């Protein structure tokens, strides 16, 4: 599939914030580096929902097409809603 | 005898790993997990020489130990039945010669070596020979023989020699 | 299943590429340079150790570009990759010697064809 | 279903 012409949405769904979200709380609490700054924060999950705001989780969303294809898009390239 | 092949490998990293130096820590967890170590399919694993592609990590579900498929090219050392190699004599016995082919282990019967050898563990050196002395077969010689069995134990493999046809023996 | 005797390889070592007791040679001494430098990393295994004084041993090229023609002139000569790397690891003196230690070269090429390849061989070979 | 309706991936190239 051609990365140059994506055909899916320039929006992270519903469902693929809740597993971004989880999946990087619970890299965050198996001591992975933070991407962002901390002030007081200890959950992981607050500091997964402030990389989301800065648009700094490294993770690659693979969305499946029904074809079998697939289309990579970083989480700093899709647009968060809520 | 030695390939150099191309390999698949999965790796989990612990989480204490992410960051930045992290594919430097990759390749030496690849160089310390797979080099030195035997498979019954691709024969000894002689080393590492290059990494082609890190593939892209996936979180497995829970336990988070991302997990890494690797593609690197290495060293390989398979012999194959029929193959005429050098080996060197490191032990000799009654039983036979237990020789070494880089790696591997190879045995060498007493039928499989020829019948004008005798083994004398009277000579300073165990060693065999002929009544004439001619041909003396002693330790840390070099011989040529043919791999006539190929045994896998505990991924560890180990051959069968035999001298029987022309151009085998002492080199 | 698998005979080197009659050329039966398993799938898995087709499109493997050969190498030469002195190429690994060369590049387990080349690897003994890195582990050698670059401390705060594992010393090599005893089966390198192993491995690496065999092919010390029966190194019959001590030089790399040599080790490259010998290369170069048997792949102009129609071969298989493993005869290629069993004769350059071997040296055969005779035609004779190459049918007998190399049982797949039957009826492939005229002795005296042979032979001349041989006599490259022989002739690249280093002194040591 | 929902969640897993697809594949995470770990940017490499952004963890620096």
């Amino acid at each position: 599939q051609a990365n140059q012409k994506r055909i899916t949405t320039p929006y992270m769904t519903k469902y693929e914030r809740a597993r971004v979200l989880g999946t990087r709380a619970l890299q965050i609490a198996m001591c992975a580096p933070v991407m962002v700054e901390l002030e007081g924060e200890t959950d992981p999950l607050l500091i997964a929902m402030k990389e989301l705001k800065a648009r700094k989780i490294p993770i690659i969303i693979r969305r499946y097409l029904p074809d079998g294809s697939y289309e990579d898009w970083g989480v700093d390239e899709l647009i968060i809603s809520d | 005898m030695f390939y150099h092949i191309s390999l698949e490998h999965e790796i989990l990293l612990h989480p204490r790993y992410f960051g930045p130096n992290l594919l430097n820590t990759v390749k030496q967890k690849l160089f310390t997990e797979v080099e030195g170590t035997c498979t019954g399919k691709y024969g000894f694993v002689i080393a590492v020489t290059t990494i082609d592609n890190i593939g892209a990590g996936v979180i497995q579900p829970g336990r988070g130990f991302v997990l890494y498929p690797v593609k690197y090219k290495a060293i390989v050392f398979r012999p194959f039945k029929g193959e005429v190699v050098d080996a060197v004599v490191t032990q000799v016995n009654k039983v036979g010669l237990f020789t070494e082919i880089g790696p591997m282990s190879c045995f060498i019967s007493r039928h499989s070596i020829p019948s004008e050898m005798e083994f004398d563990p009277n000579s300073n050196p165990p060693c065999y020979k002929t009544m004439d002395e001619d041909i003396v077969i002693q330790q840390d010689d070099e011989i040529r023989l043919k791999i006539v069995g190929t045994r896998v134990d505990k991924n560890d493999i180990f051959a069968i020699g035999s001298l029987m046809d022309d151009y085998l023996g002492l080199v | 299943e698998e005979d080197a005797s009659q050329l039966i390889f398993p799938k898995e070592f087709e499109t493997a590429e050969t190498l030469l007791n002195s190429e690994v040679h060369m590049l387990l001494e080349h690897r003994k340079q890195q582990n050698e430098s670059a401390e705060d990393e594992q010393e090599l295994s005893e089966v390198f150790m192993k491995t690496l004084n065999y092919t010390a041993r029966f190194s019959r090229f001590k030089n790399r570009e040599t080790i490259a023609s010998v290369r170069s002139l048997l792949l102009q000569k129609k071969l298989h990759k493993f005869e290629l790397a069993c004769l350059a690891n071997l040296c055969p003196e005779t035609a004779e010697e190459s049918k007998a230690l190399i049982p797949s070269l039957e009826g492939r090429f005229e002795d005296e064809e042979l032979q001349q390849i041989l006599d490259d061989i022989q002739t690249k070979r280093s002194f040591q | 279903a929902g969640t897993g309706c697809f594949d995470l991936l770990l940017d490499a190239e952004k963890c620096k």
